[PDB]
């Protein structure tokens, strides 16, 4: 009897892989200003990226939740009105944004999600955007650049509020249907 | 075991140990890709730099198809093609008689990277450093030994596909391995599909005096080779 | 590829249409580009030249190139200007497609 | 192997049109007055406008979606109750609202929507309305007056707060089911 | 003549006169002797040097398989191969127009020799003299023109499979030579086969000024050729 242990059951997970932090400020805070940008990648983790290490070939469709959470960062008794998040899943190889304002924040591609906090967390997939027919979680040779699944791009839609809300993305991912292609001991210590 | 036989890949002259168990990776065997197909002008026995199993080896190291860059005809269609697949029958044979003792590992990694915990940038290591031809590579007590030159410890390198070559049994290696990448084809100047690595299990230890060390040997195989658009034909 | 020959009907001459696909570089001699997938093209016998373009792929590196060579050179018929042109004209192949959608505007 | 290249795929997408803003001022402010009017068109962006200008006549199902975000604009600790913005789709060929009060605006014909901020996004629908077979993205000779979807109206319907709520209203378009006749170069440059 | 057709020998690509007679020598057809097969790989048009016809000029000589010795494929074989046979498709075309006015002679002497009536001691000439590759050779008024550069008055150097290529008739020149010689496979390195020549039988003559001059053209393509003994592959 070997059913939980199965490939499909080793992953069917869902572990943070990123924490990202953003900001509505009436003020000019122009480090953590407004948008937030996190190369899609596992590397970061710890406990996700030993799991699919087990392996050097692999094919998952990719979905992610993400749980937003709020506060009030200055000591005052100010208000603020629920807030709405735009989260922009970028596929790979676009036009990566910085100054929340650009061109390329109005997209009429990417995939962008708006979320209005206080609610069920938020949830989208993406499936096997390989640029081949598997990913290679290791690659020997050269061109590490690994695959890249694009870059995950949230700010406060909302417009400047006299009281500045500070708040934060965790994001999770669930490789559901996923395929391993010749294994390797596993990484002994730690990254 | 006797009984040994030849076979002659048109130009090439075998004389195996006879059979006594051959390997196939993960069961599988190279087919061709459901192109430039050379055939038995590229599918034929190529003996690389025969190297010296001393007491103090930590090992040695090869890439394919990298070591067979040098290769004539197989060599050439890699070189002259910009697209291209292939298959290979390793075969390593060490000869020693009943007055020696160890055991020889034979690993086949697809795609054997070299240290660094770096990750953040791999490949590091130089084109020339990271392809060393037909001459080949050595482990260091960096490739360190016991953490098949990449951090992860040794005991565990039986992941791959592999033989043993115990001196008091078989004295061949016999390691077919079909194509594996996440790609079909693929740019055989830049990327490296398997990883021969050759470590000692057990020590060289030789009866009073005799041969202060013995000779391992590497002669390959093209197995079902392809390739896509002939470029420049540079000379 | 596809190549007007915008000259008289009274001149003449060949041409060679190269393609050295990615890997190799752009093949400098005439022999050069010659002795790979070469299209003699005579200008003498027709106006319109096609040559197809086989395997190639994108993440927008490096691919192949595509040359013009005096495979002869130009022959003019009496006092005729010794300087005309021609006429380039891409297209794509059935096989050819497309994946993940992008942009730009501003 | 053609797919997500196809026209159903090449403007399945949920792309910005326009950016109108409302308030709710106790004051007397005439200007941006409670009322926000915008003449239903793909002119004023770019993005989406590039990509249907590939050719010379269309047909499309026009869907449009409302996300709307708020805020107190005096630096002020004045608080506001959850509030309502009635859409007015305004099919061609009507009267144009001005003042938030006139007859108009209690329409009887004109397809409106009501809102509760801090919810799911508005959403509706208006299918081929046009005057002709085809919608002609240019169309050469005298009567430029383009073909005209309407006008969008939305404004605040709760009464004058002391605290002033500015909002705005985020106006996308999924042309779905689309159909496009002769293609033309597309528009070299910028607009 | 209109509808040309192209031949594409895998890489080579022609596009003809259309057909226009073609010659060939003695009525006999290129086959095999009844080693080492390339076939298309050395079986595909080669374009060597295209010359320019002149008012002046005496003529021009090519050597087989002599020229197409820096030829790709066709090349490599003839330099590792200590035996080896072949036929050719000489194609001689010469575009010009209704206001040129001339008369080309191609001719095909199997062994072509060259001057010295000192019998004697024949070859003399360099070894590099009497290989002058792709670049070609030319006649002189030492090849003396009028005997063929070998003492023969030219008049009769018709006795050759030959066709001439009148500038008001056909503008092309296609010449099918299978292999002659007394052995049955031969040093390509050493020995020429055939004497491809190209003398002017009328002049050139231009109506006012145009081209002060024309353009001459040789692509050939070798005719089921084959090769005995793969020697040592020098690269």
């Amino acid at each position: 009897s070997r059913s939980e242990s199965s490939i499909e059951s080793f992953f069917a997970r869902g572990a943070c892989v990123t924490i990202m932090t953003v900001d509505n400020p009436a003020s000019t805070t122009n480090k953590d200003k407004l948008f937030a940008v996190w190369k899609i990648t596992y590397k970061d983790t710890v406990q996700l990226r030993r799991k699919l290490e087990f392996f050097t070939y692999s094919r998952f469709d990719m979905e992610l939740t993400f749980v937003v959470t709020a506060n009030f960062t200055e000591t005052n008794n100010g208000h603020a009105l629920n807030q709405v998040y735009q989260i922009m899943y970028v596929p790979p190889g676009a036009p990566v944004p910085e100054k929340w304002d650009d061109y390329t924040w109005q997209t009429s591609s990417n995939p962008s999600i708006f979320y209005t906090y206080g609610t069920a967390p938020a949830r989208i997939s993406v499936p096997y955007v390989g640029i081949s027919n598997a990913y290679s979680h290791f690659y020997d040779g050269f061109s590490a650049s690994l695959n890249d699944f694009g870059i995950l791009a949230v700010r406060v839609v909302n417009d400047h509020n006299p009281t500045k809300v500070t708040s934060k993305i965790r994001v999770y991912l669930k490789p559901k249907h996923i395929r391993v292609w010749c294994p390797r001991p596993p990484r002994a210590v730690a990254y | 075991s006797d009984r040994v036989l030849q076979l002659t890949l048109g130009n090439s002259t075998i004389t195996t140990q006879e059979a006594a168990n051959s390997v196939v990776a993960y069961g599988r065997w190279p087919e061709y890709l459901r192109p430039t197909e050379p055939d038995v002008a590229a599918c034929r026995f190529y003996t690389l730099d025969t190297v010296s199993w001393t007491k103090e080896s930590r090992g040695w190291w090869w890439k394919l198809p990298d070591a067979l860059r040098d290769m004539g005809l197989f060599g050439q269609n890699m070189y002259y093609h910009y697209l291209g697949r292939s298959g290979y029958t390793v075969h390593v044979q060490c000869n020693a008689s009943k007055f020696h003792q160890g055991a020889l590992g034979v690993f086949a990694v697809p795609e054997m990277c070299l240290a660094g915990d770096s990750n953040t940038t791999t490949m590091h290591t130089s084109y020339q450093n990271a392809n060393p031809g037909e001459k080949g590579g050595t482990f260091t007590g960096c490739p360190v030994d016991y953490l098949l030159g990449n951090g992860t410890l040794l005991g565990n390198a039986f992941v791959f596909p592999h033989q043993i070559i115990n001196l008091r049994t078989n004295n061949c290696a016999t390691l077919v391995l079909p194509y594996v990448n996440s790609l079909s084809i693929d740019s055989m100047v830049k990327h490296n599909n398997w990883g021969i690595a050759i470590l000692p299990l057990a020590p060289l230890n030789f009866a009073s005096e005799s041969s202060p060390e013995i000779p391992i040997t590497l002669t390959i195989a093209p197995m079902c080779c392809e390739f896509n658009g002939l470029r420049n034909i540079t000379l | 590829f596809t190549f007007l020959f915008c000259g008289s009907m009274m001149a003449t001459g060949k041409l060679l249409v190269s393609y050295a696909p990615p890997g190799a570089d752009p093949p400098k001699k005439r022999k050069e580009a010659m002795l790979g997938t070469h299209v003699i093209w005579d200008i003498g016998l027709q106006s319109s030249c096609t040559m197809v373009v086989p395997w190639i792929s994108n993440t927008t590196t490096e691919g192949g190139y595509i040359s013009v060579f005096y495979q002869t050179r130009i022959v003019v018929p009496l006092s005729t200007p010794r300087e005309m042109d021609i006429l380039g004209f891409v297209s794509a192949c059935n096989d050819f497609s497309v994946r993940l959608l992008r942009d730009t505007t501003h």
